[PDB]
RNA sequence: GGGCCCGGGGGGCCACGCGUCCCCCGCGAGCGCACGGGGUCGGCGGCGAUGUCGGCUACCCACCCGACCCGUCUUGAAAC
RNA sequence: GCCGUCGCUGGCAGUCGGCAGAGCGAGAAAGAGAGUGGCGCGGACGCUACGCCGCGACGAGUAGGAGGGCCGCUGCGGUG
């Protein structure tokens, strides 16, 4: 046997979002395809936030 | 649109059938009847069914009408193909290929019209 | 002239018993159905040698030949008639097997029909 | 219309040549070798011509396919495999049955066939073995050899003239009706007549060495004490 | 997908897939050696010779 | 048209046919002098003897650079200090393999994990054997198979190491980029030694199998790989 | 162009 | 020994083009064979309808090895 | 060899078809780019993207935690 340790293993990012809405769940395929077939760290960080909670993305003013 | 109702349909609908670790979907223009986005035949703009002919021989063909498409009566047009086997399967293919109509769905719209043809024939 | 599958592969079973759950033997009031034992003290959970053995995930089947009956298809279960166009573009990969409630009026016209489909039914001479 | 010649390095090797890549250049004079730079048809008929299409559509497609299957260049059939031979073996060598009809009986061997197989004949007249295949693995190759290099085997018995022929006669309603069991293997007149002009030429050699005779009229069998491995045969 | 894994040293091509120079590094010591064993033949048949 | 296209598309083809050509022929030529280098490293240690034999004093050979060390203990009962070391060597099983260049850092991780580990000097032909049989490369953090020199050259060719001759030169003739080849280089996973053990609990000094076996770890490595 |  | 074994006067080279300037003195086609990105045979033989073929599971039985009765508190339970 | 978990925050909307041209595994940051002057009507599968596919490494567990159950029980709104 190898003595590696499991405890972090499971990387706890979010693979998609928790709403089950589905002009939501349009855009975040939109997004995750053009994340995928395009070479611009954008779309991933588009997608990366669609995925956020209700919490992590927060409000903007307009100020 | 046609993406908005499959998210909608895809679970919720009355023609999905779950059993068996199997999932059919029972829609009128569905070939293959799977649920899947590709062969569903309520929610895109142009589908293609295939039928068996209301009497003894023939096969049907119903593909469905741009123009109308809130109108579900004057939506569908239909034709009855009853002849040999060989030419409906060459019918149908112009029907699909020359009208470039749906056209990913021509080797499932001939293997159902063969399945009639099969499914007509006198058994043995 | 039995309806053939597409492809006959070979069906292979890592394990074929039941797993009998612990001292369903000594009892009459403990089933055959597997509960994982949570004793502190039980010789089964320890996994000892020459005991009872516990479902694993390692004894998990071939996802190929997984729920696949011995005459290379797998099954549906039809209540109706109208059950069997949902299977007559599946036919050579699974079999219709009609309810247990079918009265036999119905399950005649259903074994027509299948008949008529080409399609297997494992119970075609059910209740006659 | 450059007549084929055979390869111009020896197979030291196989897989490698006795020549380097610079030889085979000069041995092959390349220096001096630069080089630089249906289904319709029409048919009359009785009315015009008809373009009649060659391999028309199928009239049926069944509803699932099994997909292509990837490529292999290792695996070839066994028509055109290598058939190996032990060197224990050569012709005029006696060897012993094992699993056939013919179990312990010596017998003298012939030659190879193309397929494989050994074709052996011990004297019909002395053990009643004629002309057959016989398998190299399950016979066992007695180190007692007698020169038969003078025998002009006849060409004719291939793998195909001892291929085996299906009875047929499983049933049919002239068979039902005054039936004749299920037939038998009546000895061609040219397996006869092949048996005799072989044993012809053999029985004479045999007869030659002292006791070979009687030597093949006898059949090997283990007795007590008698082990394989422990006596060279 | 995954490549099967055969091994350098007892497949030819293989190991001039990854080495094109052990083919005439093996035709070497091959011919060198099948001398060898004829100069060492011819010495032993010289000496059969030599002690007659 | 596509006349064009098609002639271009088969240039296109015709300089990705040379382009391998070159290289082929780069990797023969370099392999045709990775022989010449080891037969003048193998013959001037015959030389530096015969020269100190012909005067009568002696020749301290050069203390060599590359070791390979092997695990032959298990993962139950093991020390935190050599359990650490255990792991920046790589070698988290047992039979487990890696090279090691030497130095005093090294030298002095060695002696810590000495019970552990049995090391020594791999010959030439070990290194053959196990870079060819065993040798996977760390592409991507995965273990994948050395098939072709594609592989070794696309991760390590920034530091002309281009084929699986490159690498086996790097490793043998310990060169500037050692860290790179041997952290390019999976932890050879090798099986149970064919005959046996002698004593696994007891130092190579001690009749055992632990410690140091300078030259003789050829002789576990031909039976263990 | 060397091989024309 | 090293320097392409620096330079002058029988076997192996993944060397073999013409036209110079100059220091050192961008497409040739075919045709096959294969230690080449994981097995194929374009190889076979025997029997098979009232006594035989298959059925791992499921019923009984036989034999070999293993095998202490579960829940529980406990540092520790097969525990007197 | 098979099952599963983890990782690659991996790949696939390109099924781009007589309005066609079927490619992005290859060692080397970036276009099979535009223009500007010297007959036979033919081509498997896929894609419930909550889907499918490919790669490696990994797989103990009380107390405890979490997830997934097309595991099960009874009633309610829909729907077969
Ligand atoms: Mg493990
Ligand atoms: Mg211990
Ligand atoms: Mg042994
Ligand atoms: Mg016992
Ligand atoms: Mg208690
Ligand atoms: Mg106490
Ligand atoms: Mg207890
Ligand atoms: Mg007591
Ligand atoms: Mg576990």
């Amino acid at each position: 046997g190898v003595d590696i340790r499991h405890n972090k293993d499971r990387k706890v990012r979010r693979k998609e979002p928790k709403s089950q809405d589905i002009y939501l769940r349009l855009l975040v395929k939109l997004y995750r395809f053009l994340a995928r077939r395009t070479n611009s760290t954008f779309n991933q960080v588009v997608l990366k936030r669609l995925f956020m909670s209700r919490t992590n993305r927060p409000p903007l003013s307009l100020s | 649109s046609a993406h908005l109702q499959w998210m909608v349909v895809r679970n919720c609908s009355s023609f999905l059938i779950k059993r068996n670790k199997q999932t059919y979907s029972t829609e009128p223009n569905n070939l293959k009847a799977r649920n899947s986005f590709r062969y569903n035949g309520l929610i895109h703009r142009k589908t293609v069914g295939v039928e068996p002919a209301a009497d003894g021989k023939g096969v049907v063909v119903v593909m469905k009408r741009r123009s109308g498409q809130r109108k579900p009566a004057t939506s569908y047009v239909r034709t009855t193909i009853n002849k040999n086997a060989r030419a409906t399967l060459s019918s149908i293919r112009h029907m699909i290929r020359k009208n470039k109509y749906h056209p990913d769905l021509r080797m499932a719209a001939i293997r159902r019209a063969s399945a009639i043809l099969r499914s007509q024939k006198p058994v043995m | 002239a039995a309806l053939r599958p597409l492809v006959k592969p070979k069906i292979v079973k890592k394990r074929t018993k039941k797993f009998i759950r612990h001292q369903s033997d000594r009892y009459v009031k403990i089933k055959r159905n597997w509960r994982k034992p949570r004793g502190i003290d039980n010789r089964v959970r320890r996994r000892f040698k020459g005991q009872i053995l516990m479902p694993n995930i390692g004894y998990g089947s071939n996802k190929k030949t997984k729920h696949m009956l011995p005459s290379g298809f797998r099954k549906f279960l039809v209540h109706n008639v109208k059950e069997l166009e949902v299977l007559l573009m599946c036919n050579k990969s699974y079999c219709a097997e009609i309810a247990h409630n079918v009265s036999s009026k119905n399950r005649k016209a259903i074994v027509e029909r299948a008949a008529q489909l080409a399609i297997r039914v494992t119970n075609p001479n059910a209740r006659l | 219309k450059g007549k084929p010649h055979c390869s111009r390095n020896p197979v030291l090797v196989r897989g490698i040549g006795r020549y380097s890549r610079s030889a085979m250049y000069s041995r092959k004079a390349l220096y001096k070798r630069k080089y630089a730079a249906l289904a319709t048809v029409t048919k009359p008929v009785g009315g015009g011509t008809r373009v009649v299409k060659l391999r028309k559509m199928p009239r049926y497609y069944p509803t699932e396919d099994v997909p292509r299957k990837l490529l292999s260049h290792g695996k070839k059939p066994f028509s055109q495999h290598v058939r190996k031979l032990r060197a224990s073996i050569t012709p005029g060598t006696i060897l012993i049955i094992l699993t056939g009809r013919h179990r312990g009986k010596r017998v003298v061997f012939l030659k190879q066939l193309s397929s494989g197989l050994l074709l052996v004949t011990g004297p019909l007249s002395l053990n009643r073995v004629p002309l057959r295949r016989t398998h190299q693995k399950f016979v066992i190759a007695t180190s007692t050899k007698i020169d038969i290099s003078g025998v002009k085997i006849p060409k004719h018995l291939t793998d195909a003239y001892f291929k085996k022929k299906k009875l047929r006669k499983p049933r049919h309603q002239e068979g039902e009706i005054f039936d004749t069991e299920k037939e038998k293997y009546e000895i061609t007149e040219q397996r006869k007549v092949d048996q005799k002009a072989v044993d012809s030429q053999i029985l004479p050699k045999i007869k030659a060495v002292p006791q070979l005779q009687g030597y093949l009229r006898s059949v090997f069998a283990l007795t007590n004490g008698v082990y394989p491995h422990k006596l060279v045969f | 997908r995954r490549v099967l894994k055969k091994n350098p040293l007892k497949n030819l091509r293989i190991m001039l897939k990854l080495n094109p120079y052990a083919k005439t590094m093996r035709r070497n010591t091959i011919l060198r050696q099948a001398r060898n064993h004829k100069l060492r033949v011819e010495r032993a048949a010289a000496a059969l010779a030599a002690k007659s | 048209n596509f006349a064009e296209l098609k002639i271009k598309r088969l240039r296109k083809k015709f300089a990705q046919k040379m382009l391998r050509k070159a290289r082929r022929k780069l990797i023969y030529e370099k392999a045709k002098h990775y022989h010449k280098e080891y037969r003048q490293m193998y013959r001037t240690e015959i030389r530096m003897a015969r020269m100190a034999r012909k005067a009568g004093n002696f020749y301290v050979p050069a203390e060599p650079k590359l070791a390979f060390v092997i695990r032959i203990r298990g993962i139950n009962g093991v020390s935190p200090k050599v359990r650490k070391v255990l792991q920046l060597l790589r070698l988290r099983q047992i039979f487990n393999g890696t090279f090691v260049k030497l130095n005093k850092a090294s030298i002095n991780m060695l002696r810590i994990v000495e019970p552990y580990i049995a090391w020594g000097y791999p010959n030439l032909k070990s290194v053959n054997e196990l870079i060819y049989k065993r040798g996977y490369g760390k592409i991507n953090k995965k273990r994948i198979a050395l098939t072709d020199n594609t592989l070794i050259a696309r991760s390590l060719g920034k530091y002309n190491i281009i084929c699986m001759e490159d690498l086996i030169h790097e490793i043998y003739t310990v060169g500037k980029h050692f860290k790179e080849a041997n952290n390019f280089l999976w932890p050879f996973k090798l099986s149970s030694p064919r005959g046996g053990m002698k004593k696994k609990t007891t130092h190579f000094v001690e009749g055992g199998d632990a410690g140091n076996r300078e030259d003789q770890i050829n002789r576990l490595i031909r039976r263990m790989n | 162009r060397g091989l024309r």
